This record gives C-alpha cells, structure tokens and sequence, in this order.
C-alpha cells in the first residue's frame, strides 16, 4: 500500500480513477450479495441479466452557485431511463439491487467550501399545505436534481414539497443526519465521496415503480467563496452503479 | 544434410535440403518469431507496478 | 491535463459500438462504456477500448 | 500467438491500474479486464505477417535502364543505390542500421524500330550484363577489351527462358548498412553532407552480344531487389513528406494530416 | 411407453399439449445448445437471459380456403415485437438462438387435405421485375402472413416478390423441398407438427435486424374439401419457442 | 462399398415392414429382401466417384477478358467471383456452406490484326497477370507506377511454354463460405438486399509487358479454377429456372417438367 | 516424410512425398470415403423400427 489517496474503480464496462480523494464508506458493514434461497418466496426463477446492468450511468450535472441550498435525488427512479437497467424495470414486476454512489466536485487551492453527502432510507417528505399530500411532480424529477430554498415554503400550492433546509424536509435536525452512511466534501482536503449501499428492505424483493427505496441528498454547510480574479462556474456530477440486480415477474411494460 | 520440420498450419512436415557452399544460398529464415517489447515500451530504470501509483 | 497547479475538472470518455453512433446528450452516451477521470496529481488516464465484433477480423 | 484475457469481478480497492504519469516516458501495460469485467477467451491469433523476416523479403523494381543496338555507344550503364524508387525507399526508412542478403533478377524485354529493309528476321538475342565493383577498368564502347571479364562477374542469357537471378553476400565496409548519416566526408568539415558520402557500390552494364540486324532491336532491362536475411536495430517514425531528391532528405513542408470541418464532428 | 401419439412440451411459462400427433423430427440431428468457449470470438460476457425468454410466442392466424397458395414467414423478425423477445433484440447487437416450431389445424373425419411444413436455412427471394431487387414490405410481414398466388406475379410493381407457388420463389422444384427437416399434416391421420432447429450459421454470432436466420413455408399440396353441411371455417395457426437465447453488445435502441 | 443381400424365406407373420406413416418426415429402410423372397448376392461395387471430394474437384472455366495492345489502355481487368458461368455456378448451389482451397490456372492466346508495313516478325510476348486485394492501389495505364508489384503477387509467363498455376488458400473472413444471403448490408435495411453484399475478393489484371510491334498483337486470357479440399454442408435442391442476373436470384417461372400426352401413356 | 500407401483396384502400392511449406500446395484427399445417412433421412427424435407400426 503506497499513496492511500489514489483509488480506482472498474465496474462492468466503465471505469472512474480519482487521485485525491478520502476513504470507502461501505454501507452498514455489508457488501451487496445475491438473494439465498432460504430467504426467497418468488416462484419463479431470477434473472441475473448482465456486465450490462452493472454498470456506470452518470446523471445531469449542477452548478454550485454561492446561495444554493441544496439537491437530492430518488434513487430506484433516477436510473430508471438509463440503458437496459431501464429497460428491465418496466417489463419486470419485482426485482432487487443494491448501489455504489459516486459524485465529483473539483476546485482549485483558492476556493472553499463543504458538502454533505449522505443516502436516507425510506425518505419521507411533507407537503406544504397540511391538509394534502405532496405532488409527485414536485417529489421526483426525471433524473434531474430537486433543489430546497431558504423561504420556508409559501403556502403553495396545496401539493408542493416543503424545501425547509434546516429541517430537511423530512421534519428532523439537519445535524442529526450524521446516523446514515455518508462523507464530507471539503475543497481543502478533498475532492470526491465514494458509498456502496446494500438492499435495505423490509420484503425480499419490492416494485420499483410503486415504491422507492433511498434517497441521495447534498447540502453545502459552508458556502462557496473566492477573491476576484477566479473561475466563477463550479459544477457537479454523480455517477451511480447498479450492483447485484436481480429480477422475476415478467410481463408486458408499461 | 536434410532436416524434416514443422509447417505453418491454421489451428505437418516438410523436408529441406542445401545444395550449396556459400551460405547466401539458403532461403529465407521465415519460420522464426521472437519478440521483447521491453526495449521500446518501459525503457526506465526503477520497475513500475501498474497497482501502485506512478509517481509516490 | 497540462493546466495549471491549482486547476480541477473532471471528465468522461465513453466508447458507443455502432447500432447508433453520435450521442447528442451527455446521458445518451453514459449508457456505454466510459470511464470517469479526475485531473491532478497522476493526472494522465488510460482509457482502454476493448474488441467487440462479430468476426475475427476488420478492414483498415 | 496473442494472449489470451481473464475473467474478472467487481472491485472496490484502491488498485487503480488507470490513473498514472505519463511524464516518466513509460507506456501504460493496461489491458481490458483491469478496467471492466469482461469473460475469458482464449487468442488463437499470430503475429507472423508482421515481423521484418516477412515484411520486407518481397521483390520490388529498383531501376530500369534501356541501350539502343543502333551504333557503336549502345550500352547503358547504373550506377548502385536503393533511394531510386519511392516503394522501396520508404520501407527501408523505418529503422536506421539493417543487415541482409539479396536475390537479384533482371527481366529483359524488346522491342522494334523502323526500318526500310524489304524483310525482317530476328534470331535470338542474348546478354550479357556485366558487374564492376568500384576502382576498375570501364568500358566505353560496344567492342572494348574491357568486355572480358577475366575476374569480373557477368551473367550471360538468352531470350525466350527463364529470368536470371543470383545472391550477394553483406558486401560492406561497416558492421551493418547506415540509411542516415549525419556529417560531411571531409576533415575540414566542407562540401558534402549527405548520406552518398559512404555510398559507392560498384557500377552495372548491359550490351546486346549479337552482332547487327535490320531493326534494329531496342531493349530494356529492369532491376529486383529482395533482401532475403534481415536484421534491424534503431527504428525511427516513418516519412510525411515526398521525395525531391535522390542523395539529399530536402521536402517541402505540408500538413500533418487531412482536414475536417470540426473538432465535434465525426 | 403407452399410446404414442400423445406428446407434451412445458417450456418456461406454456405449456403445449397435443393428442393426436406424429413424432417430432429434431432438427439436422443435434439439440440446441449454448455457444462454447472454445469457437466464441466475443470479448464481452454474454446475457442468458432468463426462462422469460424462452416461452411459447403464438403468431396470428389465417384461414385455409379452398383456392389458397400458402404462406410464410421469416423467424428472427416474426418474434421483434413479442415480449422480452424483442427488447433483448434490439437493445443488444448480436444474439443467437434456437426455435421449437409448432402448427395446429384441426378438422372433423368429413374433410380432407394436407400441408407441406418445412423451414428452409437462408431463404432467398426473387423481385418481379429482374432489374431491380425485392422492397422489405413486400418480403416481411409485421408478424402477419405473406401468401403466394396462382398467377405468377404480373410486371408489378418493380419490387414486389415474386409469388410463384409451383417455384417456390427461390427458383427450384418445389418437390425437392422435402431435403431441409419437415413434416406433413394429414387430416386424415394427423392433427399438427413440431419441428426442432438448431442454429446454423456461418459466423458464430450474427445480427438479428439485418440478416434473417430461416424461413418457415406452408404449402397445401391437396386443397380442402367437403360435402354440404360441415363448417367452412378451418383456421390456422403456430406457436414457436426461442431455444437457449444469447446476446451480446449492449447500446441503445433502434 | 454397398451392402449385400440375404436370403428369405416364405412368412406369414404380422411383422409388416411396407405400410407405415409418411406424416413423421421418416424415409423407410425398407429393402428388397423383406418385401419379397430374394437370393443372396453379395455386392463388389463402391461409391466412390460421387463424393464430394471426387465430384468438385474439376477445372472449369469461369471467365476470359482480352486486351489489345494497340494503345495505352491496352490493360484489362476483372472482379472475382464465380456467378459468372452457368456450368459451375450450378455445381455449387446444391450446397451452402463450403470450404476449399484453389488452384487457378490461365491459358493465354494471341492473334494478329491487320496492318500495313511491309514485313512482321512477332518475338514472343510476356505476361505479367496481377492480383489486387481489396483496398489497395490500382493502376490506370500500362506504363503507370502500380506495376512494380512490391508486395503484390504476379505471374511472369512467357508464351510457348506450359501455362502457369499455382494453390490459395482458405482466404475469407467467416469461418466457411457463404453461397446464399438472406439479408441487407446497412443496419437501416435499406439498398442492396442480394449475395454480392460480403463478396469483394480484390481484383485481377493483366497485361503485355513487350514494348510494341507493327501487328499489334491481340490476346484473350482464360481463368480456371479447380477447388481442392472441400468441404460441404446444409445440402438444398438443384436450380430449376435459367440463370439470368449475376448477382440476382431473379427467375422466370417455368413448368415443372417436360409433359406427356396422358396421365395412362408410356 | 514419405508415405506408401494403397492403391485402387478393381476387384498395389504408391509413394508420395511433400515439398512445399504451407498445406495448400497438397493434393486432393481423393482416397477418403466416409458415409452417415442418419442425419437427413430419419431425423426423428424416437428411433422407429420397420418390424413395429408408424403410429401406434
Ligand atoms: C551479376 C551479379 C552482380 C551483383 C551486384 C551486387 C549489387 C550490390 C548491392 C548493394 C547493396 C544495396 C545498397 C544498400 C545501401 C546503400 O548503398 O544505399
Ligand atoms: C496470381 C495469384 C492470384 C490469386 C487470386 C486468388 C483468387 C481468390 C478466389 C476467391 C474464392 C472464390 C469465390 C468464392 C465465393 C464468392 O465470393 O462467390
Ligand atoms: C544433391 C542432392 C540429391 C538429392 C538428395 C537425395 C537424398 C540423399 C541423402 C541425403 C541425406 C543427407 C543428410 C540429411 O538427411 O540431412
Ligand atoms: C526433395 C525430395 C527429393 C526426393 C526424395 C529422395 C528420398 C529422400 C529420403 C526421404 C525420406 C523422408 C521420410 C519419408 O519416407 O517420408
């Protein structure tokens, strides 16, 4: 073991190498394994597809202005227009995967800032008026990010989600959201975070359109800052990778 | 002076005779392969892993 | 990357076979092969383009 | 030969086989089944067609020279080198010191003139193609004594059969043949430069042995070179621009490449 | 081994049971297997898919009248529309599989006819018009029947195929066409026909959109009949099973 | 190998080996001894005049292109392939997928034209037939720079002597050739649908390597090919309808066969 | 490597030597008789024997 700070990762058929970057946090301790078959109910026999499902499907990218708040995505649903892990999402009816989250923000010894990346289990959401119940346009996007505010909400428009930062939306401290795997991103020391998350579930094997599973949320705790004379525009990516797919239940899509 | 060699099949012998004094005389010594890259590609001094980062 | 000292970015390279080529959107090309290179320190990346062809051979 | 490739799994270590310095002049050793899983097939491909044993052992056209049977100065004459034709020049600029054998063959042919004779009736023709090394006699006519070749090698053919061919051993003065030299021939470091500093070779003559005709015949005789036992060492990159020159490397600069109308477009 | 004429196929998901039938004639002697490692020149790792692959696809079905030709179809593109058939067809680049034809036509002890079921290995076509070369929707059905004619073709219409029965439109005897496998229906004594086949190709994988591996023809050399007061009404049709699919290549669809 | 005979005897039993079921695609293996009371005769004869090693292996011509030699054009050229002749094309559309080697042969002729001087005495003439693979140079007159054939192999014969052959091997890129195709060339499936899509195979020219003359010469060369290890598979029924394309399968619909006068008449 | 091999009769001997390097350079397998039938006539999957019925 020679230079710690240099990793590399080849998944199926691409490949993402960082030099500077900080440790692996895998998931609660487990890597992601196939279903047993002292576990399983299915009747049918699983499909373990393909290199062609695990592989790395990166998503839209941001730009990380000096007042923005933070995004997040919907984990099971981003992908799912993405290659034949779409593909096998809609002609299937139950299936179970676990991920290897990646994301990507890089600036130079003159900038500052930080980030929290962290996955949630079973993120909830709030509406804006207490009455309803939130949209589902204003609770997913088609793999493009969501974003909160700073104005708590307004009182629109019914169905819209809360985008409370300090509260996270979910109704809990911001600080407490250290409990669920996750690293920082701070432009000083560091310039990536690596996350390889198992299948958390209560059923073996759940739809992937009817419920979702994580959730990825960023939230830059210290904003950014330069001096004049810089590059203004700091952007950022995400790459994620399907791991351990499996699938039963075939039918026509939808 | 005859050898009975191998031939150049797709996946047998052949025999051979000189009938000269010179040496210019034979054929070619097409039938031979021997390859080193490590002359070319990788001239440096300290050996490198591919596992190990280059440069510390 | 030949910039400077204090520069970053990072990048993608992907490799689409032929059944429709000239991705137009960066997330038509991430369903390929590809590969995510970050720059600084050891900046250089290999990106290996392996063989995938029906027949044995190919035509210069 | 190939080798073959190997199966490989999913990996979250800190291996990165494809970050590395390019600044150490050292060529990556990456292969497909470091950066993705891939299966396992077994290569059953050669390189065999490619090493310089088969590469450059074919013949190609060197000089073709023609000698009219008109008068007393028909003969023709050459005088060595290799950087006469563009095919084989440009296969040799490849590596810098080679070291080989040769097969001649010379395929003569013939041809009429115009005449006023009422009848025509050619016998057979023969030759007759002399070879004399540097620092002999020379001749300068169609009947010399120098015709003889008492010690110097000369083949005799006559036409309707099979061409001649013949070897040559590595006649040189160096362990190995120099494509590229670099200085003059002088001390004093004045007047040539260029690589015919170290070229000499010998010369090459032709005549018809038969006496005088009607015709009379014209002919034209065409050199084959083929080096038979190669040896190379040093290669360099390959030639961009053409050939103006036969003793010099003098061009005219072009582009590195054809063109296209983007960066973008395919 | 009791009663013979009774046979049962389960592959997958259907199930095909006859009661009345002949024997099964399998293929040119082999049974179809995967693609060894031995003669493969991939340098990815295949998909086999999953049992919801290989199922029993039912095609449409026609009406045997009194004065009809016959028809056909092509089998690598008659199966481009029926379920994870035709997605692993498209969203991949090369494949090969193996087919298990089957053909119902069932009729009372008052009618009479027969039919010629065979397959015959790159079934070529002949345009009309001996300039120009046949259209794709004049030698293609979307899964729906082409049928031959009693004229031969007229002049028309530069491109269409020419649907002279007696010459097969490949130019040789029709009576010869009993060299490639088959089997007859007589409604005298039979009541369908199975027929295995393997996959035989030059290359060892080939595309499924730009080169038809077989072709599946239905001659009636015996027209039907009967006497006033039977049904007029004799339907056909044919049910056909992918055997050991493969794939390879994965890219976006087309 | 071919089998013998063995001897029956008169029996009554329910054995039964004539009736059985033409539904199941099963040709019967019923022999004349078991239909009827026959000798024993034991048979010397043996099929071996109608393998496919014995039945291929024939020279055929396939095609013969002429060249004059009065201007600068005088060259002549071809594309291979074999669709060119009806006798040989016939004798291999009985299967489909083939393997074998070659060995091509060329009988080449000449003739004179009128003319005008008052005498002519033809020495003999010499060729010179090329062979171009596919994606190469080409040549465009018969004193063009392509001809020096560095890497290309030619054929130098002169006439009067035995014609000139020589093998080839397995050259393809699948793993056996491919007599019929059932699909289009672009992924689109649009344009050309026939067999000529995978059939390039390079080129071939000739040409007459003497100088000129007074006649001038008029010559006609002619391709023979003889496949040496064959191997076949996936037999299909004979042609039935004229060939009339060369890379077509385009046909005129014809009768099955000649008629007779009844159904009853011999 | 030379071969004396067989001849054919009606119903001796005959040498052969090689004298090239590739395989294409060889003559015709001519004398090479090898014969199955079962794989177009009776393609079948159950074996039919003539003594018993076709079908049932
Ligand atoms: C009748 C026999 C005559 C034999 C003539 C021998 C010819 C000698 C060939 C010299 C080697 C070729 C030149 C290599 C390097 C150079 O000088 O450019
Ligand atoms: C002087 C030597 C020249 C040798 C020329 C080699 C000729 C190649 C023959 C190609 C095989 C015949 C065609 C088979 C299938 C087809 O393309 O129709
Ligand atoms: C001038 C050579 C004539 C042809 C050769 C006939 C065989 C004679 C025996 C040769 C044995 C030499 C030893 C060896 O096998 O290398
Ligand atoms: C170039 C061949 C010359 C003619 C052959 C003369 C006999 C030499 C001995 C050959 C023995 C080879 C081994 C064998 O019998 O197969």
């Amino acid at each position: 073991g020679y230079s710690d700070r240099v990793r590399s990762i080849t998944l199926g058929n691409s490949t993402i190498t960082t030099q500077e970057c900080a440790n692996v946090v895998v998931g609660y301790g487990v890597w992601p394994e196939y279903l047993k078959d002292n576990e399983a109910t299915g009747e049918d026999q699983p499909t373990q597809p393909d290199v062609a499902t695990c592989r790395f499907y990166t998503l839209e990218s941001v730009q990380w202005m000096k007042n923005s708040a933070g995004w997040w995505w919907k984990l099971p649903d981003a992908l799912s227009q993405m290659g034949l892990f779409g593909q096998n999402m809609q002609y299937h009816y139950l299936g179970r995967t676990g991920y290897t989250i990646h994301v990507q923000c890089n600036a130079s010894k003159f900038h500052q800032g930080c980030l929290l990346v962290v996955c949630v289990p079973e993120a909830e959401m709030g509406c804006s008026n207490l009455n309803n119940t939130p949209k589902f346009a204003e609770l997913s996007g088609g793999d493009n990010a969501r974003m909160f505010t700073d104005t708590e909400v307004g009182t629109s428009n019914d169905k819209k989600v809360q985008t409370a930062v300090w509260n996270a939306g979910m109704g809990v401290g911001v600080g407490n959201l250290t409990i669920f795997p996750h690293q920082w991103i701070n432009l000083r020391t560091n310039n990536s975070a690596t996350i390889v998350m198992p299948y958390i579930n209560s059923v073996p094997m759940d739809n992937m359109y009817r419920h979702n599973n994580l959730t990825l949320m960023i939230i830059p705790f210290v904003p950014l800052n330069y001096s004049e004379g810089s590059s203004p525009y700091v952007p950022i990516t995400v790459t994620i990778a399907p791991m351990c797919a499996e699938y039963n239940g075939l039918r026509l899509a939808s | 002076g005859a050898q009975v060699s191998t031939q150049k099949t797709g996946a047998i012998h052949y025999t051979n005779i000189n009938y000269y004094k010179d040496a210019a005389s034979n054929s070619a010594n097409r039938q031979d392969f021997t390859q080193d890259p490590g002359k070319f590609t990788e001239p440096v001094k300290d050996i490198m892993i591919k596992s190990m980062p280059a440069l510390n | 990357f030949c910039g400077s000292a204090m520069a970053t970015g990072k990048f993608l390279l992907a490799y689409s076979p032929p059944g429709a080529g000239v991705p137009k959107n960066r997330r038509d090309a991430m369903l390929g092969t590809h590969v995510i290179w970050d720059v600084g320190l050891q900046s250089s990346c290999v990106l290996c383009v392996p063989w995938i062809s029906q027949t044995h051979y190919r035509y210069v | 030969r190939v080798a073959d490739t190997v199966s490989s799994k999913p990996t979250n270590s800190e291996s990165i086989p494809a970050l590395t310095a390019a600044e150490t002049g050292h060529t990556s050793q990456v292969v497909p089944s470091d950066t993705m899983q891939t299966r396992h097939v077994k290569n059953y491909h050669s390189r065999s067609e490619s090493s310089i044993e088969n590469f450059l052992c074919r013949s190609a056209c060197v000089y073709y020279a023609t000698y009219n049977n008109n008068s007393e100065k028909g003969y023709a004459e050459w005088v060595i080198n290799t950087r006469q034709v563009a095919q084989l020049l440009r296969r040799k600029l490849e590596f810098t010191y080679l070291r080989f054998d040769l097969e001649l063959t010379f395929v003569i042919t013939s041809a009429q003139e115009p005449s006023t004779a009422t009848s025509v009736d050619a016998p057979v023709q023969t030759q007759q193609i002399m070879y004399v090394p540097p620092g002999g006699p020379v001749p300068t006519k169609v009947t010399d004594y120098a015709w003889q070749t008492s010690t110097n090698p000369s083949v005799f053919w006559t036409e309707g059969n099979a061409p001649p061919r013949m070897s040559i051993p590595f006649i040189s003065i160096g362990n190995a043949y120099s494509c590229f030299y670099d200085g003059w021939t002088q001390f004093s470091r004045n007047g040539v430069y260029g690589i015919n500093t170290l070229n000499n070779m010998g010369t090459l003559y032709m005549r018809h042995v038969n006496e005088a005709g009607q015709g009379p015949i014209k002919s034209t005789v065409r050199i084959y070179f083929k080096p038979k036992h190669v040896k190379a060492w040093v290669p360099r990159p390959p030639r961009l621009c053409q050939y103006e020159k036969q003793k010099n490397v003098n061009f005219n600069p072009t582009g590195v490449t054809t063109t296209r109308s983007n960066i973008t477009t395919t």
